[PDB]
């Protein structure tokens, strides 16, 4: 019964902005997602399900996940449009839908309700806003008919339109792969990245956070339920993370690379896949979902629009524990020890090769290696003699957001024998 | 003559490091800007992944 | 453990002076150099008159270290010792007004003590710790006064084209192990006679001792580091051409007496090597 | 007990990095030096203080610790070389206290009695190395720091999927190394897992056409050599071959022996020949540490338990007189400003008791009977001639090339004709010769009693090739 405030604000609020200035709309709302976090740990070992609706230890971890990053996300956000948060409401509940159900056209709904609010939260206006609105609305409705004309040869297969129904050979195996379709566009693996470059850098840089983090999550979230075979699974990822890691080489952007390096990312969270451990992904994710709002939330503490390489670098010389962060957000995504995103990244490695897959296994990891080119390139920027750059630094919020997030990486790094223990049942 | 061989090894790994790069940013130059260069590649990339299946 | 005292007392007398022995005045670097030589002789020949000494110690595992006083040992350290001794009061005239007197004695002292090393062993690789000791101790010498280039490299070179000889002595030295797995020159001796074994592979060994020996004894092709070695201070030159060094090229072969006795055509191009 | 000597040196650098002051942390490298020590003196055997704690218990990774005969020394040689990296110093950055860091995380390294936590740890001495080598100078830090790390970086990742490989292929409950080799791996899975190991462990020897990346790395950091010092410390590539690579994996070592044998032989001759091009510093101790480590992973490669106790000795004393040597490097830059060779002749006049430290470490450098050195070599050099003997031989013009380069840059640093004259010896500098000499003179006069520990492994692992 998150879904219940989840829904009361959103419907509430609504109404309510119009005889309440914008900032207690703001207050409001952010309100309402961190209650929803805490009836997520209420219940934690308590899983619900009502309709095609179903809460269990993954919609659980991956939905915290989620509400985190509407939270910081929220945070930044100070446009006096009560709106601009309104939308962010509808988009997270609409992803706690996308992974709470098995089924394909609830999910299809539930893919609507997250997708198109983030459509208009791309609009701070400025001229390549619209750009990347445009194609992220296009491609968006197409895969839109994908997921769906795969749910309809779901159905076609079986007399179902949830997920787990028995399955033919070919007809089947067709409707998994429609449904993969939609479903993995929504993650940013290759060869669906295109958006991606595209849409980071174009989005107001909060907003990003925001995509970066909380879709993601849902994403995979809904793609552990899918059945998908082991063939598929070696291409997306051998595509994902060697153009994701070599394309992000070429790039001179903080957003675009980000991107990239995110597509490389999703790549490797992609091999959990193999198992569908869960656990193991359930960490992975609360790995890198805590670095990369982070980098995000330093990213909008330079520029709104677009940061580049080079913003980066002096940070430290600016704020210290802010460079400091950056630059452990930098290598929990590259996946180094001792950080929560190497035990996150080992948790799907290892439910690879447990898999059995090796060849897939090593390229993942050779090209994860590629990664630490740029991971460094900014990482160690940090450190370089401050060029001309825009710094607005912060309230305490961000200070003190940015720098917890940090630690509980590091915690998680040295620690995961205090979460792993239950990201399974939820002892 | 051991040592500028040893020295044009090093030069030959900054080679590779180099040839990566440059196919990151073929694959980087892959997109255009252009949304139907994005479909198109889009149709392609599913397609290969259906193929793929059987 | 007495047998040990002769090696010591030029170490310790050498440790003087090189730590030291700039505290010392003039004469007393070459008086207590010359004096520890003096009872290192003196006590060692109390050692050799009294039928023989022997010592054995804790070393890498298989090579024990042990030093074995006996008739061909006592020979070659009485000849050492006392010739080693008058050069070392010669030194202590010959050396005045010379800053360093406490670096020559030092190195004096030092030298004794490494060929006393290299004389006494009766295991192969003590023998070769002091073959690269001497060789050491020779270059430190040779290069007395530094402030002059040639009397610099003339020492690099004698280590180095002794460090082909030596080479050659490790590489034999390895041979004999893979085969009898001794390395200890008195059993490994007592395993020689008989029937052997491996007859190319033995004569290789000896040829690698040999082509060791060839350095240290300043014979062809490696003869050519010899005649730079004027360099240093003449007491020095003395040492190394009469009473040190070379000889123990003649010594290592005299020790292996055993070895090349069995040994035709190796013994025939030692001779060859010899006359040229 | 183990973990608090591992821990000991890791405080102190945190200590020293935000902590003040800088003293501080060179008393610590002391006390991790004093600890360790006591842990080497005993030592009751392989076990010695166990350690196991749950880290992943789903995932079957666990803290195992203890200290073997190899592990043993090799605190007290860390603890040591990075002491005087501490005390003689001078980078004095406040990142001797990534130092300190440093040498803690390779204790930790070595004592790691299970392979995921080894695998943790191997990674993570990187970070403190690129710092010091960043943030603590150099002009071409940041391509040099490129180089290295993607070098060790490149060559680690895919041994993750062998570690996993050795664990998952061999149905190994955990990681523990106890286990792992308790259950072995068949024909062509033990291929590819030994290979993966293989890589990983032949990047960071280093072997001949991979070792590109250090002269580079030691190039560029602090000129003390601090960095360098730690760097060479974490040479540790023939210690994981022997321990890890070749006991878990055997019969991919079987048919890889000659090429490593071969590769161990040309990099010891290839390393020694082209050090004497050097004209730095720097560069020089890069490729005898090439030469030294050939000779060491010649002696590995040889089965043949002589050559093996040989290879782990001389990698134990050669991280002590090449980081004593970086170090003192470091010195005489801070009184001079410059690590060039030909330049400013004089010093020997000049400087008092410099020539006779520097000497010493030179001679145990090139393996002269009664430093460090020779032991190593010999025994080495008897099992790389058991097995294949030419390549004992051709790993063997060494000797030859190695006092070449040694003794060429001595002369040239020190004995000629007076310059202006230099500064005599620091009140660090002074521990840091005296300390050096002693390590020197006792692991080469009794090389005996360090290595006893080594010996029951060398025969045993020797054997583990065998039936």
């Amino acid at each position: 019964m998150t879904l219940a405030i989840l829904a009361v604000f959103s419907v509430a609020l609504t109404l309510l902005g119009f005889v309440l200035p914008p900032q207690g709309v703001k207050r409001a709302t952010l309100l309402g997602l961190a209650l929803a976090l805490a009836s997520l740990l209420l219940t934690w070992g308590k899983p619900f399900a009502f309709g095609p609706y179903a809460v269990d230890g993954v919609s659980q971890v991956f939905t915290l996940l989620a509400l985190l990053g509407a939270l910081w996300t929220v945070g930044l956000v100070r446009s006096g449009r009560f709106e601009f948060y309104l939308l962010v409401l509808y988009a997270a509940l609409g992803m706690h839908l996308l992974a709470s159900t098995r089924h394909l056209l609830l999910m299809l709904v539930a893919l609507e309700a997250l997708s198109l609010p983030l459509y208009a939260l791309a609009t701070w206006r400025r001229g390549q806003g619209l750009e990347a609105a445009l194609k992220y609305f296009l491609l968006g409705a197409l895969a839109a008919a994908f997921f769906l004309y795969g749910a309809a040869l779901f159905y076609g297969a079986t007399g179902s339109l949830v997920l787990g129904a028995p399955g033919e050979g070919p007809l089947y195996a067709l409707a998994l792969g429609l449904l993969l379709v939609g479903l993995g566009f929504k993650a940013a693996l290759a060869p669906f990245h295109f958006w991606t470059p595209d849409v980071y850098q174009g989005s107001p840089t909060p907003v990003v956070l925001f995509m970066a983090t909380s879709v993601k999550a849902a994403a995979f979230a809904a793609l552990l339920r899918v059945a998908a075979p082991p063939e598929a699974l070696a291409l997306l990822v051998a595509l994902s993370v060697v153009v994701g890691n070599l394309a992000a080489l070429a790039q001179k952007e903080a957003k675009r690379l980000l991107a990239y390096s995110s597509i490389a990312h999703a790549g490797y969270m992609a091999l959990a896949l193999y198992t569908g451990n869960a656990q193991a992904l359930g960490f992975y994710l609360l790995t890198y979902v805590l670095a990369t709002g982070l980098a995000f939330a330093v990213l909008s503490q330079i520029s709104p629009d677009r940061v580049p390489l080079e913003a980066l670098r002096g940070l430290y010389r600016k704020d210290p524990l802010l460079g400091l962060a950056f630059l452990v957000a930098m290598l929990s995504l590259l996946g180094l020890p001792p950080l929560a995103g190497f035990w996150g990244k080992y948790l799907a490695f290892a439910e690879a090769a447990r898999a059995g897959a090796w060849g897939v296994l090593v390229l993942a990891l050779v090209t994860s290696a590629v990664s630490a080119y740029y991971y460094l390139g900014l990482g160690l920027a940090v450190f370089a003699r401050p060029e001309e750059t825009p710094f607005r630094p912060g309230p305490p919020w961000a200070r003190a957001a940015v720098v917890a997030a940090g630690v509980l990486l590091l915690a998680l790094g040295l620690l995961p024998g205090l979460v792993l223990p239950a990201l399974a049942a939820g002892g | 003559a051991l040592f500028y061989g040893d020295r044009g090894l090093l030069s030959g790994y900054f080679g590779l490091g180099g040839a990566a790069r440059s196919l990151g940013q073929g694959l980087a130059r892959l997109q255009t800007g252009y949304l139907r260069v994005y479909a198109l590649l889009f149709v392609l990339g599913a397609l290969l992944l259906l193929g793929v299946m059987r | 453990m007495a047998l040990l005292g002769t090696i010591l007392l030029p170490l310790l007398g050498f440790a003087l002076l090189g730590l030291f022995g700039k505290r010392m005045r003039e004469p007393l670097p070459g008086v207590l150099a010359s004096g520890l030589v003096l009872a290192s002789f003196l006590l060692g020949a109390g050692l050799l008159l009294s039928g023989g000494a022997r010592f054995q110690a804790e070393w890498l595992p298989g090579i024990p270290f042990s030093l074995l006083l006996d008739n061909l040992s006592g020979f070659m350290l009485l000849i050492v010792t006392g010739v080693g001794f008058l050069i070392h009061v010669y030194a202590i005239g010959y050396m005045g007004g010379d800053p360093g007197y406490s670096r020559f004695f030092a190195y004096f002292n030092l030298f004794i003590a490494m060929m006393l090393t290299l004389v006494l062993a009766d295991s192969y690789p003590v023998m070769f710790i002091g073959w690269e000791g001497v060789g050491l101790a020779s270059f430190l010498l040779i290069g007395f006064w530094y402030k002059n280039p040639q009397y610099a490299d003339s020492a690099r070179k004698a280590f180095i084209v002794n460090r082909i000889g030596d080479l050659g002595f490790m590489l034999g030295m390895a041979i004999l192990w893979a085969l009898y797995g001794t390395l200890s020159i008195s059993e490994l001796k007592e395993a020689m006679e008989g029937p052997l074994k491996n007859p190319d592979l033995l004569a290789l060994a000896g040829l690698l001792l040999f082509l060791g020996a060839v350095g240290k004894s300043a014979q062809i092709p490696l003869m050519v580091w010899l005649p730079d070695a004027m360099a240093g201070p003449t007491p020095v030159s003395a040492l190394i051409h009469a009473a040190t060094m070379v000889t123990a090229g003649v010594y290592l072969i005299a020790r292996s007496s055993f070895l090349y006795s069995v040994l035709p055509d190796v013994s025939y191009a030692i001779a060859v090597v010899g006359l040229l | 007990m183990v973990v608090l000597a591992v821990l000991l040196p890791v405080v102190f650098g945190a200590l020293l990095l935000l902590g003040l002051p800088r003293a501080l942390g060179v008393l610590g490298a002391g006390l991790s030096f004093l600890l360790n020590l006591y842990l080497f003196l005993t030592h009751p055997g392989g076990v010695a203080h166990a350690f196991q704690a749950p880290l992943l218990p789903g995932a079957g990774v666990y803290w195992a610790f203890g200290l073997d005969g190899l592990s043993a020394l090799f605190f007290l040689t860390i603890a040591l070389t990075v002491f005087l990296g501490a005390l003689v110093a001078r980078v004095e950055g406040r990142f001797l206290g990534l130092a300190l860091l440093m040498e803690g995380l390779l204790l930790g390294l070595f004592a790691a009695r299970d392979l995921l936590v080894f695998y943790v740890f191997f990674e993570a001495a990187l970070i403190p190395a690129l710092l010091m080598l960043y943030l603590y100078g150099g002009e071409g830090r940041t391509r040099a720091l490129y180089t290295f790390v993607l070098f060790t970086l490149v060559g680690s990742l895919p041994m993750l999927a062998a570690v996993l490989g050795a664990r998952l292929l061999s149905g190994s409950p955990t990681f523990l190394l106890e286990d792992l080799l308790a259950h072995p791996l068949q024909e062509e899975a033990a291929f590819w897992v030994f290979l993966g190991f293989a890589l990983a462990f032949a990047i960071k020897t280093p072997l001949f056409p991979l070792h590109a990346w250090l002269p580079p790395f030691h190039q560029e950091n602090h000129p003390s050599g601090l960095a360098d010092a730690l760097g060479t410390l974490y040479k540790v590539g023939v210690f994981a071959f022997f321990r890890f690579a070749i006991p878990l994996a055997p019969e991919g070592f079987a048919q890889a022996q000659g090429l490593l044998l071969f590769l161990a032989a040309l990099s010891a001759l290839y390393g020694a020949w082209v050090a004497f091009a050097a004209k730095d510093f720097k560069t020089l101790l890069a490729y005898a540490g090439l030469s030294h480590m050939g000779v060491a992973a010649l002696g590995v490669f040889s089965g043949t338990p002589e050559g093996a106790m040989g290879g782990l000795y001389l990698l134990a004393a050669s991280g002590v007189y090449t980081g004593g040597l970086f170090l003192l490097a470091g010195r005489l830059y801070e009184r001079t400003g410059t690590l060039e060779i030909g330049r400013y002749r004089g010093l020997a006049q000049s400087a008092p008791g410099l020539a006779a430290l520097a000497l010493i470490l030179f001679l145990a450098m090139v393996g002269l009977p009664g430093l460090s050195g020779f032991p190593g070599e010999f025994l080495t050099l008897l099992g790389a001639y058991k097995a294949s003997p030419w390549l004992a031989a051709l790993a063997f013009l060494s000797v030859i090339a190695s006092a070449a380069y040694a003794l060429t840059a001595f002369q040239k640093t020190f004995w000629e004709e007076g310059g202006s004259g230099v500064k005599d010896l620091a009140g660090a500098e002074w521990g840091f010769a005296l300390l050096s000499v002693l390590a020197l003179l006792l692991m080469g006069v009794f090389p005996g009693y360090f290595a006893r520990g080594l010996h029951p492994l060398a025969e045993a692992f020797a054997k583990l090739l065998g039936g």
